[PDB]
């Protein structure tokens, strides 16, 4: 209806508040955890490692390794059968600070012009060594000879603080069959 | 068998913790009430259906606006609470809670819950509100807010007397088991 990003606060400020409140201490241990402050030096705060398209009817896997050659992905084509149901699986790692409202943004092009925009909220996550996973609700691919064709996508991962965590390009082809 | 995650949000003092403690322990606190209840799971039956309901309380303070949303991921159903004797908590749903829950989780079902139902008829509570030129939230007013936020269900309960309390959690489950695509 409106919404506005809350003021910023470090992990230190969050941990130091209500330091005598027993339930809030457990609350923080459940959400942020306790023990060794583990970090991977030489790594941004977010790092999205791969985006997969869960398609039960598809023959082989249709994924994108985001740690690899982005320039080949920019030139490659992922095939999606018209009208098929799918879910997108994201793998990523939060490093030092909390990520508020991490989200995926996509600008779709056809014949060189922008024809569609789409996004999906991944959420807010706390920093930890182990990677997180995220699946969006089931979606259906476009259907019809009007929608069938090749699209050029410009994707990126941003957040409530407008920080670009990743940007890349890839091509999508919606066809009558997997081939 | 089945796993359903439920998160409870709303203003401080509306009764989020008492609602969860009263429901899970079968007794109203009325003594020491922690700021936030610990995470517990209720093994419930809903018409031959084995459901494991994980419950999550939240720190409503503005100070935790950055930490609280970390519990939102993978939530199947939200309980947005407001006190039936607090118009301010009611408007906070419009100005804060609904926008926050929708920003982080655009498709997850919402159940609007009116708390402290036992106090709506309380003479002293009513007179105190009238002194400040306020009145309790009536059923039509609550139902009107539910429509404005497109909630799946509007329910009123009392953790103190337990009236309609169990119904709140049964509906949270039915919102997931019988959705709408
Ligand atoms: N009469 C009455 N008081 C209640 C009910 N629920 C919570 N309260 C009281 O409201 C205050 C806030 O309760 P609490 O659950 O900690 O609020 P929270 O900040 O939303 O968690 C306490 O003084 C409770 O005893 C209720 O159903 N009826
Ligand atoms: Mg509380």
């Amino acid at each position: 209806g409106n919404y506005k990003p809350p003021p910023q606060k470090s992990l230190k400020e969050l941990q130091e508040m209500d330091k005598d409140d027993e339930s809030l201490i457990k609350y923080k241990k459940t959400l942020l955890g306790d023990g060794p402050v583990v970090t991977d030096p030489k790594a941004p705060n977010v790092v999205v490692t791969r985006l997969t398209l869960v398609c039960e009817s598809a023959p082989g896997p249709i994924t994108m390794d985001l740690t690899g050659d982005l320039e080949a992905l920019k030139k490659e084509t992922i095939v999606l059968k018209e009208g098929s149901e799918y879910r997108v699986k994201i793998h990523f790692k939060v490093n030092r600070d909390i990520v508020s409202g991490l989200k995926y943004v996509q600008h779709t092009y056809r014949t060189g012009v922008k024809v569609d925009k789409a996004t999906f909220m991944v959420g807010s996550y706390g920093p930890r060594p182990e990677e997180y996973e995220f699946l969006t609700p089931v979606e259906e691919a476009p259907k019809g000879m009007l929608a069938r064709g090749t699209y050029h996508n410009k994707s990126f991962f941003t957040d409530d603080d407008k920080q670009d965590h990743l940007s890349w390009e890839w091509n999508l082809s919606i066809k009558k069959e997997w081939g | 068998m089945q796993a359903i995650k439920c998160v409870v949000v709303g203003d401080g003092a509306v009764g989020k913790t008492c609602l969860l403690i009263s429901y899970t322990t079968n007794a109203f606190p009325g003594e020491y009430i922690p700021t936030v209840f610990d995470n517990y799971s209720a093994n419930v039956m809903v018409d031959s259906k084995p459901v494991n309901l994980g419950l999550w309380d939240t720190a409503g303070q503005e100070d935790y606006d950055r930490l609280r949303p970390l519990s939102y991921p993978q939530t199947d159903v939200f309980l947005i609470c407001f006190s039936l004797v607090s118009p301010a908590s009611y408007e906070n749903v419009r100005a804060k809670w609904f926008p926050e829950v929708r920003h982080h989780c655009p498709s997850t079902p919402i159940i609007l819950v009116g708390t402290k139902l036992d106090l709506r008829d309380d003479k002293d509570t009513i007179e105190k509100l009238k002194e400040k030129k306020l009145a309790p939230i009536t059923y039509p007013q609550g139902l009107a807010l539910a429509k404005e936020i497109d909630s799946v269900k509007y329910l009123e309960c009392s953790a103190l007397t337990q009236r309609g309390l169990k119904t709140v959690f049964d509906e949270a489950i039915r919102a997931v088991l019988c959705p709408q695509p």
